């Protein structure tokens, strides 16, 4: 029985860190192209721009920690088993 | 009893809101356009 | 547990089955447009202040004949205007008298009066009747050789294949597109209705403002989608 | 659900009804008054 | 029985948690890459951006965490047992 | 039987809410990314762009909640069960 | 042989609403932030853009609850039970 | 066996929908995000520019049609069945 | 067995469409937005944008139709049955 | 022995030619709208911006084609047996 | 055994292929996106921009080239048999 | 019960994989769009766009190689073994 529920843990835990790394990955990129163009169009803004982007990657991976440790909970807690 | 109950003060609940959020906005609309009327 | 269908108030007339409750939902609608209707003219007036139900009316027939004219002017499709505005209000209203607090427990939960979009058969009649409507239109302005013809080729002759099921797809969506939005929400505030009422309360209010947004926008949508398929078929 | 039974019918015709009322007795009024409105200014 | 519906309200949980973070991180990105933008373009304009950046973000971060309350559901407290 | 049906509205109600959560996240974000490019190019634009803005939430956030709806059909109220 | 069947039923619906919502809510989003930023750039923009922008959701929409109604084909009127 | 066969069709018809609806109305809205663009920069534009629109939607939705005149194919006729 | 492989089958073909819509719509899409920004930007370089546009579309239908022409030999040919 | 197989072959070629399919389509339609834009501003580069594409083109449709061979060697020939 | 081992195995190997294939396309659509974009402005920017290009793309192709190793390692000599 | 386990580890560790590609590739796409913008814009600031750049991929690829160590966990040492 736990075998099933092992697997089904394994497979869950699966798909909570395969949409974290997409939503972390896709997230840093956008904000980093948005990082990239402002300092482009004005190159000394490099220090200003750093307080929002670091804001934005903290919200994405605040997002993708809590799917990390939610995938921890899964595998090595699993509820229910 | 206990559904009607429920969904009476959902009801309740959302005229409440139209009526101090949504009836002022749309009154002034109308009144509004009524002046315009009478002045034109 | 919920139910889909379960029709109250069905009959059987003429070999054909009927739904009672959404044929009852549709009359209801119906006569609150036609009392709607009854008292601008009872006091509809050009010289004097307008009266609240005939700004209403102003509002609504101006807002189609601006889309009508930006697509498609009224010296070609001055009968889109009176049928744009009805197939507005038939189907707000028809939405909006749900978002009344006619809902009750049978333990199953009931609603005395229920959203006629919520029935395809209330959706099928509206988009059928908009798909004969502007198809007689292109038809008649194209003619009856010319109108298929020109369908077939459409913007791009080569898409032909593209082109044919698009135009047997716009009744279907246009209906699916108000029976599935009405339809869902029938569940939404049937799955409410499991709540206990200290907790049923809030979600009811909270989807009912989305029912009545919702409603609003989906009325809009199908008279617009509409007022476009005349302004294509009539070229 | 999705079958379609004598109701399409029976909703079409009081549509029709309703697209009757308010072909005659709004929309033309409605123009009326509006084109009364232009005219004045 | 339950082991069977154990496994599936994991792999449920996953999928909720994974489309969360990948709604929550792509969402948050494309809301810092114009917060992002617009300083860089204004700096002062900081003031005036963090409103609509959190409440926009407020939308997307409450996807994120109503999925997560129903995630517990299903793992802690999963329906049909 | 009913443990199949449970462990099978189970994953579907996930997907539902995976689906809901992916796209209430990302419009959200799109959204907001209009609405702080816009209050950065017009501050006084503000109130005028809650209008557009809200009413575009109010669709997106309309499709998360009948996903909302139906997953609590499959979950609590499993058809076919 | 009817549970299999139905849970089969449920998850390919939850598949039929999971790609629904993304896509409405992704186009919903996109549509929205056009509508934004076309009104930000030129504010009369409100009285003519909510034509096209309808037909977008309008397209946006269609494309969900379609699969909306094929959903309910496959939860309460399994084609193959 | 033929119940196996027919939760297969019914997951296999769930990917069809879900993934057409995804590309149809993720297109859908982008294609619209340039209609409402062009419509807001020149109004006139209204005129010309559903033909560009329409044609992709149409190309758009072309996909949308033929996955779902096969998810026909697979619930209610069933390859192998 | 038989039985298991047309279910495989039946499923990876709905996995093969629902992927190849969601390429050809969304790119599609792009590909459109591209053509409607051009004609509205530059209206005279209609017939000018058609060539490009046909092309990339007939890329990425041809995307799709490849994945099509697998689908069938998927649940109609269906290798190792 | 070999029905299981066989069926998990079918899913992961089905999985991987989606995939493929996915990303071709969209990489496709991003690069075209590059392609279609650059054109719409430039008549003379349509000679230019080909070389640029084809080769933007040339890697996104090399992933596709490596998929394709993947999923052949996952359907017609099968690594476990 | 092992035939389960295997199934699994062929599918996570096929999640594997199409996850990186979706990344591979899509980003190098997205750095062509920017090739061409650069290379229409400014035509005589070919050589300067094929180096930050290629730089995006052997990121991503690795990306992708790491997802085929792992990908034989579950199909070729498959872990845990 | 560990052919179960294995099979649900190597799917499991195929979605994270899955998913980590994504993202990187996307990500990594996204941030060298706006390298070879700002490098085409402004040719001089490529030592500044750079380290935005870098910054940007050492998250996205993060974000892909603590999945590809989870991964390893799921695969090699299975938690739930
Ligand atoms: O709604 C409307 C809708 N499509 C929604 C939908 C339905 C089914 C599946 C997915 N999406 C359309 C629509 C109308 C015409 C059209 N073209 C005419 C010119 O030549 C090419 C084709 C294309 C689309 C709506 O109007």
């Amino acid at each position: 029985p736990n075998a099933i529920i092992t697997a089904g843990a394994l497979i869950g835990g699966g798909l909570i860190m395969g949409g974290g790394a997409i939503g972390a990955g896709i997230g840093d990129g956008i904000a980093g192209n948005a990082l990239i163009s402002g300092i482009a169009r004005q190159p000394e803004a490099q220090g200003r721009l750093f307080t929002p982007f670091f804001i934005t990657v903290g919200l994405v991976e605040a997002a993708y920690f809590i799917n990390l440790a939610f995938m921890a909970l899964f595998v090595f807690a699993t509820p229910g088993l | 009893m206990s559904i009607f109950i429920g969904q009476l003060i959902g009801f309740a609940v959302i005229a409440f809101i139209i009526v101090k959020w949504v009836v002022p906005p749309v009154r002034t609309l109308m009144r509004n356009q009524q002046e315009a009327v009478r002045a034109a | 547990a919920i139910h889909v269908g379960h029709h109250t108030l069905v009959f059987e007339l003429f070999g054909m089955t009927f739904n009672g409750d959404t044929i009852l939902a549709t009359a209801v609608t119906a006569v609150i447009v036609i009392a709607l209707a009854f008292y601008l003219r009872a006091k509809v007036t050009s010289t004097g202040v307008p009266s609240g139900v005939q700004l209403f009316w102003e509002a609504l027939t101006i807002q189609m004949r601006q889309q009508i004219e930006g697509s498609i002017g009224m010296k070609i499709a001055p009968f889109v205007l009176p049928l744009s505005v009805t197939i507005f209000v038939f189907i707000l209203i028809s939405n909006w008298l749900a978002v009344l607090p006619l809902q009750y427990g049978g333990g199953a939960a009931a609603e005395l009066y229920k959203a006629p979009a919520s029935d395809i058969n209330f959706v099928l009649a509206l988009a059928l009747f908009v798909f004969v409507c502007y198809h007689a239109a292109g038809i008649w302005r194209r003619g009856i050789v010319g109108h298929p013809i020109k369908v077939v080729k459409g913007h791009v002759a080569f898409l032909a294949p593209i082109n044919i099921v698009e135009e047997l797809a716009k009744p279907i969506s246009l209906a699916l597109r108000l029976f599935g939005n009405i339809f869902a929400g029938g569940i939404l505030v049937a799955l409410i209705a499991m709540f206990p009422w200290y907790i049923q309360w809030f979600p009811n209010a909270v989807w009912k403002t989305f029912d009545l947004f919702v409603g609003l926008i989906q009325a809009f949508i199908f008279s617009l989608l509409t007022i476009l398929y005349f302004s294509q078929s009539m070229e | 659900f999705l079958i379609p039974n004598g109701t399409f019918f029976a909703v079409l015709i009081i549509f029709l009804i309703v697209l009757g009322v308010i072909s005659k007795w709004v929309v033309p009024p409605i123009s009326k008054v509006l084109a009364e409105r232009e005219a004045m200014l």
